[PDB]
């Protein structure tokens, strides 16, 4: 997908093996915000999205929180309290062509800056001075939309880099997508370090009664606490209590 | 327990319509779809149209549509077929099953986003023959 | 430098730019359009760059020919100068902090008094912003029983000339109750 | 149109074994499906809906299974009255269409 | 009846208590109020930062906690020994002092 | 294709408040006999909502503004509200988003439709037959370039017309938050000819819909039983503003009641205290009463070019061991015309983030000028060392500034 | 330490990146002190062919 028109796939109802796509592809630039790469594969993600869009070189530090640009203000904003990972690589050999790939597009003039995660996909004639432009091009009158001119033989800034950001929402609503850790038994009555459905943790769980809302997965009688979680295997509902009480 | 009786066994000349009735006994009328099917001597079940009893719209399979009138009377609180262009084909039984969703007389339908809906034909009737020949 | 060599040994143009905000009268500026001033009421201003949400009135004081911003006490501004028709003015929180509400319990009723201290009884529209502010409130800003404590003025309870034990207090010899057709009294 | 294929046509059993049977779909239909259980002479009865759940006053001994376009039933302890004609239907679309069905002797 | 003093220090100890649980409730400007979230994505040189702001800010909520307790508790040593100098010569014998 | 519909019989619509109605979950985490602070587009407690109703040939279905959340009720009999526009220009120049429930299923649209002033969806009722079909759909003239498309679960309605007073009432919450369209709602059935139910209400969240379009118009559909008859329908429209809630949860994990913390005193203590129960005294507010609805913006009356393009295209650029500053004073720096020709590599701010750039005013601006080897750029930083920022160019600890860097190899660097 | 890696596995030689280089080859301790000293060396370390 281009970068004035972006992509967005979601993802559901399978496991994120991290470890195939490093086999054939090289990241450049595997920027996270929010989730370290190491605790990666422990979690399970409820709520993914695939974005995507074609960028030169010089442009792949503007896909990031606070970042501004051409990129960043008219083409595709980044939230201010993202949650996610940017995976980037070079692109130059199989988006770019001889004689120029002219099929890119960016919005090079815009009246406003982008809100967070907002497309734009207008085509109207931007008035670059104060006289009207009636809807046809005339002096200071320009299409908004200019086309990259990729080409083999160019510098590291002026070749092709896709860009693939996800969009995750941790540990809130239940959850679609995990991670390639294996599943084990579960210990219930004895002080074990649990991995339910991303949430590290040590303590005893027990058995409740309490009934939560379809919607709901997690709960937290008080918050600091997350007493509450149900087993993904079993889908008994249950609590999470201390290693043992303070009373000693 | 619910108990369904459907119509007797009628034959005729298969050139004009025929009249089959149900009457549900020991649920509301309105509130489960009344399913219909037809199954042939010697072959499997299929579906051929689905009555919303209370709003009187219905639903029918896109191989018959345009041919099948499907009625209520909830006056007298029966589910009436008829069909018409009769062939040598439809000399079959047929069975008229409640699905298990069950509604409100309300369109709650904007709620088809929150909640999946799954329906099951789970109380059926006794079944009537209909044999058409020249 | 060569054409033909890599990324390392090629030229590579940087400009640094060396900045000063917020101190000392201002040159360069911003593409950000100017609007009109709307003086006396709450507002988020960007006098000069400088971002905030308070009223502003006209001060008094005089500034020097090098300086251009001002605070009393550090962590507020006190003042600021207009760019567009220099003129001295001052730099005030959106609304006066003394407001206290007294009450009675929430079954006994839900009919509430509250207290403005600080502040003339001409001045209350002004000093709270009821102009801009839920009718609900209105009601309470402006009524017909006023009474003005040395503490503040007081909107929301009647004054009786006979005099009561007192349980709880206003803060200028004032006290109120719940006594009777039945209301809050003070 | 959206068509169901149940393997094998012909299926051959005993009394007291564990049989598995399994129907496969053209396209995405997720957990849209009813397992459908036919006495000859008789009206047919629901018996497995949405392809994982028991349905009430239904023994546990029938259970079933499957995902996307493949989906399965599997018969423990066969009683001698569970000899009769299973079909699995699919509901992602209209219209709503049935297997061609399988017969078991004894 | 005029039994408002009693139920006042049960009020008041009731409330300090809840507004305790809702302070630890709070965030305190990390990314969540939660150890166990920010311990389930945060390597620890990235996590280190985010313990250090909860744990500094519950360990703030507990020591207004424990300074209001404790000085109101003061207050109550007051009130203490103001009723066992009413233990002292108005039960074992009898006061001269008017009022 | 759109028609003009005749008939049309103007009257003012009137305003009536909401007996605390429009509050939703703001969140899908569990909880239970606890209270919630917490802050989002909310509509206030007994605000003016417009009282929108049909019967002579009383027909109605303008168009708003959106202003950042709009919160919608409708008093339904006989299934005539059918769904809602939303958009900005409404005429295939913007993005458009539309929300249809036709004869058997649920679509939501998000396309460059162009619309007409008055869409309808019209049922007809036959003479022989006492069956209601639906038969007319007009609410896009024609179709483009589409982005989002969704179909509901297939079913069937009640079509049927029938009379006496309204039987239920549809409560929906829209909002656009982070390029999320978050749709909240709730049905309740009731009892009533004409009025809007003194109850609350707990919409539950039903989608969450990744769209992230510009938005400021909306309309809504309506279903009409050149004749024709308007029916029986009521609707209502409010607005969305950001203010304060307190919410209650019960021990089954829904919502009792929200507290207002910008209506009453009593409601100030309420929130302030965060309990819905205050015993007697005086209690001192925190001040949420006030929210500023404008911004003023003013500047230095000078509005002249500063000279970037002497700096950016100097021909002739200073080398690293003797460097050039130039003062630039007295004119504007627009930001905005620098990266239409020119792509920097890294434009590495400190002190000062690059959003908040464009609104500030700069008092001693310099520009310095050199020219570095790739591997160096990174010398130019705080902190950094080398054989550039120790024996060429180095930059102070508390720097305040921005760093514009890019290549040059075509045009400083030679054969030979 | 002393290791030749390509260009964009340059940034897993840090504490708290992951790869193919910093999870099956070399990785780098949480708590680290020390200084990562990189360079290109296509001329010395890569030949024709
Ligand atoms: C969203 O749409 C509105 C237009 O409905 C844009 O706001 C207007 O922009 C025009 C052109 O600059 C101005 O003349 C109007 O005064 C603006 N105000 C109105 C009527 O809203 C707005 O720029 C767009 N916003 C974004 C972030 O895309
Ligand atoms: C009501 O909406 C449904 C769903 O959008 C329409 O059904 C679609 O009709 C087109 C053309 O007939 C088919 O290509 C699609 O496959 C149908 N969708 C589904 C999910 O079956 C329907 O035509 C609309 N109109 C009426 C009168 O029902
Ligand atoms: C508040 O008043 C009601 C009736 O006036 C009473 O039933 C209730 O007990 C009172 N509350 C308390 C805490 O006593
Ligand atoms: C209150 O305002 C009036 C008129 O502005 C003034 O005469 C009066 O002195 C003021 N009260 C006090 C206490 O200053
Ligand atoms: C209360 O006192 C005021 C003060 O002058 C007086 O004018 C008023 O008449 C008094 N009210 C009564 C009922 O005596
Ligand atoms: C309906 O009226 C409006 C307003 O005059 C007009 O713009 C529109 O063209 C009319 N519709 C048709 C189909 O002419
Ligand atoms: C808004 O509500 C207030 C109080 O209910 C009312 O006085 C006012 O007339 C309403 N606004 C309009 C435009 O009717
Ligand atoms: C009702 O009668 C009209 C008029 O002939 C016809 O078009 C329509 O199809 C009929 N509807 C049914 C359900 O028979
Ligand atoms: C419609 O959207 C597509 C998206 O790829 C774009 O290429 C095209 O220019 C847009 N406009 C028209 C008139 O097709
Ligand atoms: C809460 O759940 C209990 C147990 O199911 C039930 O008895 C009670 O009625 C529920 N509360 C409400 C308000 O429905
Ligand atoms: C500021 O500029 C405006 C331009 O519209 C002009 O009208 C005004 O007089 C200027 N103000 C001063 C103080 O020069
Ligand atoms: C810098 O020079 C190039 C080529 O002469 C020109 O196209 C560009 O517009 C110049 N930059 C500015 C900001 O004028």
């Amino acid at each position: 997908a281009s970068v004035y028109a972006w992509n967005r796939k979601r993802i559901s109802n399978c496991v994120a093996d991290y470890s195939v796509l490093y086999n054939s592809a090289s990241f450049s630039t595997f920027k996270c915000y929010g989730v370290s790469p190491t605790k990666l594969n422990d979690l399970c993600f409820t709520n993914v999205y695939a974005d995507s869009f074609v960028i030169r070189g010089d442009e792949v530090r503007q896909i990031a929180p606070g970042q501004t640009g051409k990129i960043a203000d008219y083409n595709y904003k980044l939230p201010d309290d993202f949650t996610g990972c940017v995976i980037a690589w070079n692109s130059n050999n199989l988006d770019s062509k001889v004689g120029g790939n002219y099929n890119y597009l960016y919005r090079l003039f815009r009246k406003s800056n982008l809100k967070p995660f907002e497309r734009d996909i207008s085509t109207e004639i931007y008035q670059a001075g104060s006289t009207p432009c009636n809807g046809v091009e005339g002096f200071n009158c320009y299409f908004p939309l200019q086309s990259y001119g990729f080409q083999p033989t160019n510098g590291v800034g002026y070749q092709p880099y896709r860009v693939v950001v996800l969009s995750f929402e941790l540990l809130h609503a239940p959850a679609t997508v995990c991670g390639p850790k294996k599943s084990t038994n579960l210990v219930k009555n004895k002080c074990v370090n649990f991995n339910f459905n991303g949430l590290t943790g040590t303590g005893v769980l027990t058995e409740s009664n309490k009934k939560f809302l379809p919607f709901q997965q997690f709960g937290r009688d008080i918050a600091d606490t997350t007493d509450a979680v149900r087993d993904p295997q079993t889908l008994e509902i249950l609590d999470i209590t201390p290693c043992s009480f303070g009373g000693v | 327990q619910v108990q369904l009786v459907q119509s007797g066994a009628e034959v005729k000349k298969p050139g004009a319509s025929v009249k089959v009735s149900c009457k549900a006994s020991g649920y509301t009328f309105t509130s489960y779809y009344m399913h219909w099917v037809r199954q042939a001597p010697g072959q499997g079940l299929e579906w051929m149209g689905v009555i919303n009893p209370s709003g009187g719209s219905t639903s029918y399979a896109e191989k018959f549509r345009g041919r099948v009138t499907m009625t209520r009377d909830t006056s007298t609180s029966t589910v009436y077929m008829e069909l018409s262009s009769l062939r040598s084909e439809d000399t079959a039984v047929y069975y008229c099953a409640r699905d298990r969703e069950p509604h409100s007389d309300s369109s709650g339908y904007w709620d088809s986003l929150k909640y999946y809906y799954y329906y099951a034909l789970d109380v059926w009737g006794q079944g009537t023959t209909v044999t058409v020949s020249s | 430098f060569q054409p033909t060599n890599g990324v390392g040994y090629q030229p590579y143009r940087v400009v640094v730019l060396s900045f000063e905000l917020l101190h000392a009268p201002a040159t360069v500026c911003g593409p950000k359009k100017s609007t009109n001033l709307v003086k006396n009421k709450c507002v988020n201003f960007n006098f000069n760059g400088l971002t905030g949400t308070g009223v502003l009135t006209e001060s008094n004081k005089k500034f020097l020919p090098f300086q251009q911003f001002g605070r009393d006490i550090a962590d507020t501004t006190d003042a600021v100068r207009d760019p567009q028709t220099l003129e001295i003015l001052d730099i005030t929180p959106c609304s006066f902090g003394g407001v206290s509400v007294i009450t009675p319990g929430t079954n006994t009723s839900n009919q509430v008094a509250v207290l403005y201290q600080d502040v003339n009884c001409t001045e209350v529209p002004v000093a709270i912003h009821a102009d801009q502010l839920t009718p609900t409130w209105r009601v309470y800003s402006t009524g017909s029983n006023v009474f003005q404590t040395r503490a503040g003025c007081l909107i929301g309870a009647e004054h009786v000339n006979n005099s009561y034990e007192c349980d709880i207090p206003i803060g200028a010899g004032i006290c109120a109750s719940y006594q009777t057709s039945q209301s809050i009294i003070a | 149109a959206i068509q169901l294929t149940q393997s094998p046509s012909s299926l051959s059993a005993s009394v007291g074994d564990r049989v598995t049977i399994t129907c496969r779909a053209s396209q995405g239909i997720s957990s849209y499906l009813a397992w459908y259980q036919q006495k000859p002479g008789k009206a047919p009865e629901l018996l497995i809906y949405a392809a994982s759940t028991l349905q009430s006053g239904v023994p546990s001994r029938f259970s079933g299974s499957g995902s996307g376009t493949d989906f399965t039933l599997t018969i423990s302890s066969l009683q001698p009255e569970d000899f009769a004609t299973y079909y699995c239907q699919q509901l992602n679309t209209y219209p709503f269409t049935f297997g061609p069905g399988t017969k078991v002797d004894i | 009846s005029a039994l408002g003093k009693l139920q006042d220090v049960v009020n008041q100890n009731a409330q300090a208590l809840n507004t305790l649980v809702k302070q630890l409730s709070s965030n305190f400007g990390a990314i969540s109020s939660v150890l166990n979230d920010i311990l389930s994505r945060l390597d620890p040189p990235e996590a280190e930062v985010q313990i250090d702001r909860l744990i500094t800010g519950r360990l703030q909520s507990l020591q207004t906690y424990v300074t209001q307790q404790l000085i109101r508790a003061a207050e109550i040593r007051a009130s203490a020994n103001l009723a066992a100098t009413k233990m002292s010569e108005c039960v074992l014998g009898q006061s001269k002092r008017v009022d | 294709q759109c028609v003009n519909l005749t008939t049309r019989t103007q009257l003012p619509p009137a305003y009536t408040n909401s007996f605390t109605r429009g509050v939703y979950y703001p969140d899908k985490v569990f909880r239970s006999s606890v209270l919630h602070s917490t802050q989002d587009l909310f509509l206030p407690f007994f605000s003016n909502v417009t009282w929108f109703h049909a019967i002579t040939k009383r027909f109605d279905n303008p168009v708003l503004p959106f202003n950042d959340g709009v919160y919608f009720a409708s008093t339904e009999k006989s299934n005539i509200i059918r769904g809602w526009i939303f958009g900005t220009t409404l005429d295939s120049k913007t993005q458009s988003l539309l929300i249809v429930n036709n004869a058997t299923n649920v679509v939501i649209k998000v396309c460059e439709f162009q619309f007409c002033n008055d869409p309808f969806l019209g049922v007809y009722y036959h003479k022989n037959n006492k069956s209601w079909m639906e038969s007319e759909f007009r609410v896009y003239s024609s179709a483009n370039n589409c982005t989002f498309e969704y179909v509901s679960q297939p079913f069937l309605m009640d079509l049927e017309g029938k009379q006496g007073n309204f039987k239920n009432l549809r409560e929906f919450v829209f909002k656009n938050i982070d390029g999320y369209f978050k749709i909240y709602s709730k049905h309740t059935p009731i009892n009533l000819v004409r009025d809007l139910p003194q109850g609350f209400s707990a919409l539950e969240p039903l989608v969450d819909l990744p769209i992230g379009i510009n938005i400021t118009r909306f309309q809504t559909l309506l279903a009409l039983h050149s004749g024709w008859t308007a029916g029986a329908a009521a609707y209502y429209v409010g607005y969305l503003q950001p203010r304060t809630f307190l919410l209650k949860y019960n021990e089954n994990g829904t919502i009792t009641d929200a507290v207002d913390c910008a209506l009453d005193p009593l409601s100030e203590t309420k929130c302030t205290l965060k309990s819905f129960t205050v015993e007697k005294g005086i209690y001192q507010t925190s001040n949420f009463r006030v929210q500023p609805t404008e911004s003023i913006v003013r500047f230095p009356n000078i509005t002249n070019l500063c000279p970037f393009g002497e700096v950016f295209n100097a021909t002739r650029f200073a080398s690293v061991y003797a460097w050039n500053r130039k003062r630039i004073s007295n004119c504007v720096a627009d930001y905005s015309v620098l990266y239409n020709s020119a792509s920097f590599s890294t434009f590495k701010c400190y002190g000062v983030s690059p959003t908040k750039l464009n609104d500030l005013c700069f008092t001693n601006v310099y520009a310095d000028s050199f020219v570095i080897r790739g591997d160096e750029v990174r010398q130019i930083a705080p902190g950094q060392t080398g054989k550039i920022a120790d024996y060429n160019y180095k930059l102070p600890d508390d720097f305040t500034g921005c760093v514009i860097a890019w290549n040059s190899n075509n045009l400083d660097s030679k054969v030979g």
